[PDB]
C-alpha cells in the first residue's frame, strides 16, 4: 500500500532504478522489484500465444502446450488492460537456457 | 479474398492430393517467385517442389517467365485455378452439340491437361474400342472429322509452342524456352502419318511431335451467353424470335469482339434468308417482328440504322445489365419476399426517393415498412445520399435520400456464392470423413461379395454378409448418398449466377 | 435477460432442387470422374515411408511405379523429373 | 437499479417530500415516509382512489 | 552554375544517364576546399581487400558500421559510391591518431 | 385527403384485405384477358394492341363484381394497378384519349398488360446458406459451423 | 557519439530517440505513448526482449 | 501402468508479438455473452444478474464467494472475458487514422491499390530487402503514400477517384461525384437526371443537389474492406500475419475481467462506462422496431460511436456542448498514461 497510515512502505522510484543500473547490479534489482514487490505466477499457451488458466488453455481447448511463469503482477495486468483495447500481445516461447 | 482461397485450396487438394496444393495456395496468394524463395517459405524440399509445378504447369494454373537478370519465376493464375468446377458444363455441352465421341475427347483433353493429335486420336480411340466388342472399331477418320468440327468452331484449339530455340541464341541456352503463341495456324490440325484404327492394349515415330492441343474455354462462354439470351427472349416473346436472335447471332460470331458492348448491325435481308427453312414467317412480317423486339423498352436490340434493309444490333452489355439485375430482384424476392422486391423496385425506378414519398406507391402502412427498409442496410443493397441542407451539416437539417448501385450489390453477392459453394463442399467432406469407417465396413463387404460373385460362386455367402449391423445402416449410407447427391446438384444448380455475375462484372471494365 | 439461442427459426424454406436427366446424368459423371481421376498419375500421395524391417512378402506383392514422362522441352532447365 | 415507477406513483412521492421539507425535520423522516408510502401503494382500492384520497393519503 | 537551376533539370540530375555521373556545384562552394579547413579530418578512400581484412578483425557484418550520409560535403567531395568504406583518421592531443572507419550509405 | 385517407383509410385503420383482394382480382383479370388475347394467336402484331387491358375497361369490370360496398374510384383503380408493375406483374402502355368514357389522360389514355417472370428461381436460393441468417457468424472453426448447422442438417430431409 | 553515429545529428527529444530505438515497449514508456502502441499493432512488430 | 508425464519445463520469453483480433477470433476467445443493462437483481441482497456486467463468471471482485468459471477464490483467480456485440459497425478511434489512410490508398470502385506493375517490381523489391526497420517502414509508407496520392486516375478498373476527407471528427466522406473545378464529366446528366424524383417532390433539393459527395459510412467502408485482393495487402505495410484490414471496423467488444475493474466504495468507472454502450445498444434495437423515421436512427447509431470512443480516451476535442461529456472520466488511455 501507499503511506504509513496504512503501512505502506517505502517507494524506490525511477530515480533508483538508474542508480542501481550505474553499479551494473543485475541481481539486486530483479530481487528489488520482483521478487519482493509482486511476483506472480501466470500459465501461458505456448501454442496460440495468449494466457491461460489452471494449465487449460480454453482458447486452444488443450492442456499440453500450457506453461507456468513467473512475472511481475504488474505486467500480468498490462496485458489484460491492453487485450479489450483491441491490441493483443502474444508470447513467444522458448527454453530458458 | 479468403472465401475464395477456401475454394480453390480443397479443389486443388480434390484434384491432385495434400501434398502439392500448399504450394498452389502459395503462389495463389503471392503471385510470382523463383523456386529458391517458396522452397524456403513453404519449407519444403527441392523435389516436392519440382513435382508440384511440372503438374500445375501441364495444367496451367501456373506459368513461367524469364525476368530481369534472368531469373525464372512461376505466375499464379489466380482466375484459371478456380475455374476447374466449370468443366460438367463443357462435357454437357459437346455432348449436346455433338456426338459422344467429342464428349470422351474433352475429358481426355482436360483429365491430361494437354495432348498432341496423335496422342489425344489415338487414345480416345483405344478407350473407345473398350465400349464394343465383337471386333467392331472405329477409324481415325471419324474422330479428326469431330475434332476439325471443334477446330474450325474454334471449341478445340492449338497450344503455344516453342520459338525457334534450335536454331537462335546459340551458346548458352536461356534458362527456359519460353513458349510462344499465334492465330495464323492456331486452328489448324498437322496431317498425321497415322492411319487406320484404335487398338486394344497390353497394359505393360511421331510425326506431329510437341503439337499440343487445348479446349477453348472461352469459346464455351460466349455460347452460354447467347443461350441465356436467347432463351429469355423465348420466355419473354415467343420461339420466334428465339430463333431469329440465334440467327444474328450466329451470323455475329466473329463479326465483333466477345467482350464488345455490341455487334456491327446485319440486315433484315440477311436474317430473312439465313433463317431455317423450317420456319414459314414472311419478309415483312420478319421485318414487323424486329420492330417489335427493336420496340421493346427493354432494348435488347436497337435499330441503329436502315442502310440495305433493316439494320438491327444487340446491345451486349445492356443484356448482361438485365439479366443481371434480374438476378438481383430474384434472390431479393425469395430470400425476403415479393414486397421487398416492391420497395427495391421504386428505388430502382424512382434513382432518389424518401421513405415519406414511397409508403403510398408501396401501399404498406407505417411501423413495418419503415422498419422493413432499414433491415436492407445490413446487406449493403441500398445508399443514402444525405444531401445536407447548410455548411453546418447537423442532421436536423439535411435529406435522406435512398439510393441504389447496382455493381457494389453483385460484386457483395460473389461472395455470398463462393461460401456457400464453400460451406457445401466442406460439408460432404465433413460428413465422408466421420462416416469414413461406415464407407470402409461397405467397401470391404461390397468387395466381399463381389468374390465368388459368379465364378465359383457358393450359397453360403449370398445373405450372410449384409446379415450384421450394416443392415439398418445400409438405408444410413443410401441416405448419405442422397446427401451427397443433393448437395452435388446444388453445386451445378448454383454457378450459373456466377456466370451472369462475372460476365457483367467483367465487361463493365474499361481497362484505361 | 436470456441471450438468444444459436439457430433461430426461419420464415422462408429454401428452394427444392429441380430434376433433369441430362443433368441427373452429369451428376453421375461427377461421382464417377473424381475418384477416377485421383489414380491418374498427376495426383501424389504420400510417398512409402515407415516399413518396420525387412521380409520378404514386400518382393512379391511390391508395389508397382516408375517416374512420369513430362515434355521435356517445355519446361525451365532444372525440370528433371 | 432504480425502477421507472408509474409516473403518477413518484409524483405522489414527489408531494411527500415537498411536504415533509415544510416543517424542515430530520431527513430520516422523509425516506422512512417514503417506505411507508410505497408499502400503501400495493392495494387496488388506493390505486383506483381519487387522487383527493392520494392527497390525504401522503399526508397520514 | 551561378544561381541555382530549375526544378526540372534539378530532376534529371538524378536519371538522366546510369552509364553517367554529372555531379553537381555552384562556385559558392568552391571558394574553399573543405579539407583545408580545421575542424574536420582526413579522409581515405578503403578498398575492398582491406574491407575484408577490417570486419574479419572484429568478425562484423557492413551493417554493423557506423555511417555517412552520401549528401554529405566530403562524400560529395570525393565522389564516392555508396556501399563502400572510408578510414577517418581523428587528431588527438597527442601523437596517438584515433583511427576510425565510417559507411557511406 | 391527408384527412379522409380515400376508401382504404377506414376507422383509424386500413383495410388490407380490401387493397389485397383488389390486388389479386385485378391481376386475375389481367392475365385473364392477356392469354385469351394471345389465344387468338394470329399476329404478334395485333397482339400487341390485344394483350393490354383499358384502365377503363377493367374498372367497370371490378365495379361490376361489386366486391366492396364503399366506391371504386377510377384513379384509385389506376393506383392499384399501380402497385403490380412494381410487383413486376404488369406492364404500361399510353394511347390516345378516346379509349373509354373517361380518357384520364390530357389528350392520352393509358393502358396494363400482364407480364411474364424473365427467368425462373434461381439455382442461389435453392442452397440454405443463400437463406441463413447467421451467415456472418458462421465460420469452420466457429462454434456455428457447416460441420454442425442445423439448418443444413434438416434441409436433407425434405 | 550517440549523437552522430546513425550518419545524422540527432537530438535527444521524443522525436529523436524514436529514430534510434527499435523496441515498442521501451518508447511506449518515455513518450508518445498511445500512439505508439497503435500503430506498433498496425504493423504487426515483433519485439525481441533485451 | 502409467503414461510418462513431463511435469515442468522452464521456458523464457523471446519475443512480444502485436496484433488485432477478428469478430469471430473474439468470439472464440470470450466465455459468456452479456445481454442485459442492469447488474444487480431487485432483490435485498445485492446479488449480481446472471448475465448482466458484473456476472461472476467472469471473475471476482470481494473475498467471500468464488469466481464460477473457474471455482476458486479472489486470491488467485486469472480472470476471464466476456463480449457484447454492436448493432451497427463503429471506427476504433484508435486505428481511425489508419482507415482514412487505407481509403485514401485503395480504389473505391474495385478494390485494387493504383500501381503501375514497375511501382509494384520496385516496391516489392524493397520488401523482399533483409532488415526491415521500423525507420524503413516509415518510409516506404511514406514514398508509397506519395506515389499514389498524385494519382487520380485507377488502371485496373478505368474509373478515377476522387479525395477523402473529414466532415466532422470520427465520420469521413469523399470528394467523388461533386461539381468540379475541372468542369464537370458527362455523368453529371446521369446525377441530374437521378434526382428527378426528388425534385419533383422537393423542390429544395435542387439547388443543394450541386454539393453532393460519396457517402462513405462505417457500414459501406466495412463492407468495402472485406474485399482489399490478398496480393495488395502487405503492400499496405500491414503484416498479414498480425490481422486482416477488416478488424480496423469491429462489431464486438470485449468486456475486461473484473481483476481489471473492481467495484468497492460500490461503482467503478469502466463497469458503468460499459453499461451505457449496452444500454443504448438495447435502445437502438428496441428502436429498430418503432416505425420512427431515419433521422433519429442514424443519431442513436452515432451516439454509440460518441461512447465507443469515450470508452478509449476521454480527451476527445470535437465534440458539441449540448453532448459534451458532463464530467471528466478514466478511459482505457487515461490509466496506461502519466506520473
Ligand atoms: S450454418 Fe449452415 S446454412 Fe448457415 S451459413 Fe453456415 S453452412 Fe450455410
Ligand atoms: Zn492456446
Ligand atoms: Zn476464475
Ligand atoms: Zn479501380
Amino acid at each position: 500500500t501507499e503511506g504509513r497510515s496504512r503501512d505502506g512502505g517505502l517507494r524506490l522510484g525511477e530515480m533508483e532504478r538508474d542508480c542501481l543500473i550505474g553499479y551494473g547490479a543485475s541481481m539486486l534489482l530483479l530481487e528489488r522489484l520482483m521478487i519482493s514487490s509482486d511476483a506472480f505466477e501466470v500459465d501461458v499457451c505456448g501454442q496460440c500465444g495468449l494466457l491461460g488458466y489452471s494449465g487449460w488453455c480454453h482458447y486452444c481447448k488443450s492442456s499440453c502446450h500450457v506453461s507456468s511463469l513467473r512475472i511481475p503482477y504488474a505486467c500480468k495486468l498490462l496485458f489484460q488492460e491492453l487485450q479489450s483495447m483491441n491490441i493483443i500481445p502474444r508470447l513467444k516461447l522458448s527454453k530458458y537456457n | 479474398t479468403q472465401a475464395e482461397i477456401k475454394l480453390c485450396s480443397l479443389l486443388l487438394q480434390e484434384h491432385f492430393g495434400e501434398i502439392v496444393e500448399k504450394i498452389g495456395v502459395h503462389l495463389i496468394r503471392t503471385g510470382s517467385q523463383p523456386l529458391r524463395v517458396i522452397a524456403h517459405d513453404t519449407g519444403t524440399s527441392l523435389d516436392q517442389v519440382k513435382k508440384a509445378l511440372c503438374v500445375l504447369v501441364q495444367h496451367n494454373l501456373v506459368s513461367y517467365q524469364v525476368h530481369k537478370r534472368g531469373v525464372v519465376e512461376y505466375e499464379a493464375q489466380c482466375s484459371r485455378v478456380l475455374r476447374m468446377l466449370r468443366y460438367p458444363r463443357y462435357i454437357y455441352t459437346t455432348k449436346t452439340l455433338y456426338s459422344d465421341t467429342g464428349e470422351l475427347i474433352v475429358e481426355e483433353l482436360l483429365l491430361n491437361g494437354k495432348l498432341t493429335m496423335s496422342a489425344v486420336v489415338k487414345k480416345v480411340a483405344d478407350r473407345l474400342t473398350e465400349t464394343m466388342e465383337d471386333g467392331k472399331t472405329m477409324d481415325y477418320a471419324e474422330v479428326s472429322n469431330t475434332f476439325v468440327r471443334l477446330a474450325d468452331t474454334h471449341f478445340v484449339q492449338r497450344c503455344p509452342s516453342v520459338p525457334t530455340t534450335e536454331n537462335s541464341d546459340p551458346g548458352p541456352p536461356p534458362p527456359a524456352p519460353t513458349l510462344v503463341i499465334n492465330e495464323k495456324d492456331m486452328y489448324l490440325v498437322p496431317k498425321l502419318s497415322l492411319i487406320g484404327k484404335g487398338k486394344r492394349r497390353r497394359s505393360s515415330p511421331i510425326p506431329d511431335d510437341g503439337i499440343y492441343w487445348q479446349a477453348n474455354l472461352d469459346r464455351f462462354h460466349q455460347h452460354f451467353r447467347d443461350q441465356a439470351i436467347v432463351s429469355a427472349v423465348a420466355n419473354r416473346m415467343d420461339q420466334t424470335s428465339s430463333e431469329i436472335v440465334r440467327t444474328m447471332l450466329r451470323m455475329s460470331e466473329i463479326t465483333t469482339s466477345s467482350s464488345a458492348p455490341f455487334t456491327q448491325p446485319l440486315s433484315s435481308n440477311e436474317i430473312f434468308r439465313s433463317l431455317p427453312v423450317g420456319y414459314n414467317i414472311s419478309k415483312q412480317v420478319l421485318d414487323q417482328y424486329l420492330t417489335l423486339l427493336a420496340d421493346d423498352p427493354l432494348e435488347f436490340v436497337g435499330k441503329s440504322g436502315d442502310s440495305g434493309g433493316g439494320m438491327y444490333v444487340i446491345n451486349l452489355h445492356k443484356a448482361l445489365a438485365s439479366l443481371a439485375t434480374a438476378t438481383l430482384e430474384s434472390v431479393v424476392q425469395e430470400r425476403f419476399g415479393s414486397r421487398c422486391a416492391r420497395i427495391f423496385r421504386l428505388v430502382l425506378q424512382k434513382k432518389h426517393i424518401e421513405q415519406k414519398q414511397v409508403e403510398d406507391f408501396a401501399m404498406i402502412p407505417a411501423k413495418e415498412a419503415k422498419d422493413m427498409l432499414y433491415k436492407m442496410l445490413s446487406e449493403n443493397f441500398m445508399s443514402l445520399q444525405e444531401i445536407p441542407k447548410t455548411p453546418d451539416h447537423a442532421p436536423s437539417r439535411t435529406f435522406y435520400l435512398y439510393t441504389v448501385n447496382i455493381l457494389s450489390a453483385a460484386r457483395m453477392l460473389l461472395h455470398r456464392c463462393y461460401k456457400s459453394i464453400a460451406n457445401l463442399i466442406e460439408r460432404r467432406q465433413f460428413e465422408t470423413k466421420e462416416n469414413k469407417r461406415l464407407l470402409e465396413k461397405s467397401q470391404r463387404v461390397e468387395a466381399i461379395i463381389a468374390s465368388m460373385q459368379a465364378t465359383g460362386a457358393e450359397e453360403a455367402q449370398l445373405q450372410e454378409i449384409e446379415e450384421m449391423i450394416t443392415a439398418p445402416e445400409r438405408q444410413q449410407l443410401e441416405t448419405l448418398k442422397r446427401n451427397v447427391n443433393k448437395l452435388d446438384a446444388s453445386e451445378i444448380q448454383v454457378d450459373e449466377t456466377i456466370f451472369l455475375l462475372e460476365s457483367y462484372i467483367e465487361c463493365t471494365m474499361k481497362r484505361q | 435477460l436470456k441471450p438468444p439461442p444459436l439457430f433461430p427459426d426461419t420464415d422462408y424454406k429454401p428452394v427444392p432442387l429441380k430434376t433433369g436427366e441430362g443433368e441427373e446424368y452429369m451428376l453421375a459423371l461427377k461421382q464417377e470422374l473424381r475418384e477416377t481421376m485421383k489414380r491418374m498419375p498427376y495426383f501424389i500421395e504420400t510417398p512409402e515411408e515407415r516399413q518396420d524391417i525387412e521380409r520378404y512378402s514386400k518382393r512379391y506383392m511390391k508395389v508397382y511405379k516408375e517416374e512420369w514422362i513430362p515434355d521435356w522441352r517445355r519446361l525451365p532447365r532444372e525440370m528433371m523429373p | 437499479e432504480n425502477e421507472q415507477v408509474s409516473r403518477s406513483q413518484q409524483r405522489g412521492l414527489r408531494r411527500v417530500r415537498d411536504l415533509c421539507r415544510v416543517l424542515q425535520l430530520p431527513p430520516t423522516f422523509e425516506d422512512t415516509a417514503v417506505a411507508y408510502y410505497q408499502q400503501a401503494y400495493r392495494h387496488s382500492g388506493i390505486r383506483a382512489a381519487r387522487l383527493q384520497k392520494k392527497e390525504v393519503l401522503v399526508g397520514c | 552554375v551561378q544561381q541555382g537551376m530549375t526544378p526540372s533539370a534539378k530532376q534529371s540530375l538524378v536519371d538522366m544517364a546510369p552509364k553517367y555521373i554529372l555531379e553537381q556545384f555552384l562556385q559558392q562552394e568552391l571558394l574553399i576546399n573543405i579539407t583545408e579547413h580545421e575542424l574536420v579530418p582526413e579522409h581515405v578512400v578503403m578498398t575492398k581487400e582491406e574491407v575484408t581484412e577490417l570486419l574479419a578483425r572484429y568478425k562484423l557484418r557492413e551493417n554493423q558500421l557506423p555511417r555517412i550520409q552520401a549528401g554529405d560535403p566530403v562524400a560529395r567531395y570525393f565522389g564516392i559510391k555508396r556501399g563502400q568504406v572510408v578510414k577517418i583518421i581523428r587528431p588527438s592531443e597527442t601523437a596517438g591518431r584515433y583511427i576510425t572507419y565510417r559507411l557511406v550509405q | 385527403r391527408s384527412v379522409t385517407g380515400g376508401a382504404w383509410y377506414s376507422d383509424q385503420d386500413f383495410e388490407s384485405e380490401f387493397v389485397e383482394v383488389l390486388n389479386q382480382q385485378c391481376f386475375k383479370f389481367l392475365q385473364s384477358k392477356a392469354e385469351t388475347a394471345r389465344e387468338s394467336k394470329q399476329n404478334p402484331m395485333i397482339q400487341r394492341n390485344s394483350s393490354f387491358a383499358s384502365s377503363h375497361e377493367v374498372w367497370k369490370y371490378i365495379c361490376e363484381l361489386g366486391i366492396s360496398k364503399v366506391e371504386l374510384s377510377m384513379e384509385d383503380i389506376e393506383t392499384i394497378l399501380n402497385t403490380l408493375i412494381y410487383d413486376g406483374k404488369v406492364e404500361m402502355t399510353i394511347i390516345a384519349a378516346k379509349e373509354g368514357t373517361v380518357g384520364s389522360v390530357d389528350g392520352h389514355m393509358k393502358l396494363y398488360r400482364a407480364v411474364n417472370p424473365i427467368i425462373p428461381p434461381t439455382g442461389l436460393v435453392r442452397a440454405p446458406c443463400g437463406l441463413c441468417p447467421v451467415f456472418d457468424d458462421c465460420h469452420e472453426g466457429g462454434e456455428i459451423s457447416p460441420s454442425n448447422c442445423i439448418y443444413m442438417t434438416e434441409w436433407l430431409e425434405f | 557519439d550517440l549523437m552522430t553515429y546513425k550518419g545524422e545529428v540527432l537530438g535527444i527529444t521524443r522525436f529523436g530517440l524514436a529514430k534510434m530505438k527499435e523496441s515498442v515497449l521501451m518508447l511506449a514508456s518515455f513518450e508518445k505513448t498511445a500512439d505508439h502502441l497503435f500503430d506498433a499493432a498496425y504493423f504487426g512488430q515483433k519485439d525481441s526482449v533485451c | 501402468k502409467e503414461q510418462f508425464r513431463e511435469t515442468d519445463v522452464a521456458k523464457k520469453i523471446s519475443h512480444i508479438c502485436f496484433g488485432m483480433k477478428s469478430p469471430e477470433e473474439m468470439r472464440q476467445q470470450a466465455h459468456i455473452q452479456v445481454v442485459s443493462k442492469n447488474l444487480y437483481s431487485q432483490d435485498n441482497q445485492h446479488a449480481p444478474l446472471l448475465y448482466g456486467v458484473l456476472d461472476h463468471r467472469m471473475g471476482t471482485s470481494e473475498k467471500d464467494r468464488p469466481c464460477e468459471t473457474c471455482g476458486k477464490n479472489l486470491a488467485d483467480c486469472l480472470g476471464h472475458y466476456g463480449y457484447i456485440d454492436l448493432e451497427l459497425p463503429c471506427f476504433h478511434v484508435g486505428y481511425f487514422r489508419a482507415v482514412i489512410g487505407i481509403l485514401q490508398m485503395i480504389c473505391k470502385t474495385c478494390c485494387h491499390i493504383m500501381l503501375s506493375q514497375e511501382e509494384k517490381k520496385q516496391f516489392l523489391d524493397y520488401l523482399k530487402r533483409p532488415g526491415l526497420t521500423y525507420l524503413q517502414k516509415r518510409g516506404l509508407k511514406k514514398k508509397i503514400s506519395d506515389k499514389c496520392r498524385k494519382k487520380n486516375i485507377c488502371h485496373h478498373c478505368g474509373a478515377f477517384n476522387g479525395t477523402v476527407k473529414k466532415c466532422g471528427l470520427l465520420k469521413i466522406i469523399h470528394e467523388k461525384y461533386k461539381t468540379n473545378k475541372k468542369v464537370v464529366d458527362p455523368i453529371v446528366s446521369n446525377f441530374l437526371q437521378s434526382f428527378e424524383t426528388a425534385i419533383e417532390h422537393n423542390k429544395e433539393v435542387e439547388p443543394l443537389l450541386g454539393r453532393a459527395q460519396e457517402n462513405l459510412n462505417p457500414l459501406v467502408v466495412l463492407n468495402l474492406f472485406k474485399r482489399i485482393p490478398a496480393e495488395d495487402v502487405p503492400l499496405l505495410l500491414m503484416n498479414p500475419e498480425a490481422g486482416k484490414p477488416s478488424d480496423l471496423i469491429l462489431t464486438r467488444l470485449l468486456v475486461p475481467p473484473l481483476c481489471i475493474r473492481p467495484s468497492v466504495v460500490n461503482e467503478d468507472d469502466l463497469t458503468m462506462k460499459l453499461t451505457e454502450i449496452i444500454f443504448l445498444n438495447d435502445v437502438i434495437k428496441k428502436h429498430r422496431i418503432s416505425g420512427a423515421k431515419t433521422q433519429m436512427i442514424m443519431e442513436d447509431w452515432d451516439f454509440l460511436q460518441l461512447q465507443c470512443a469515450l470508452y478509449i480516451n476521454s480527451e476527445l476535442s470535437g465534440i458539441p456542448l449540448n453532448m459534451a461529456p458532463k464530467k471528466w472520466t478514466r478511459g482505457f488511455v487515461q490509466r496506461l498514461k502519466g506520473k
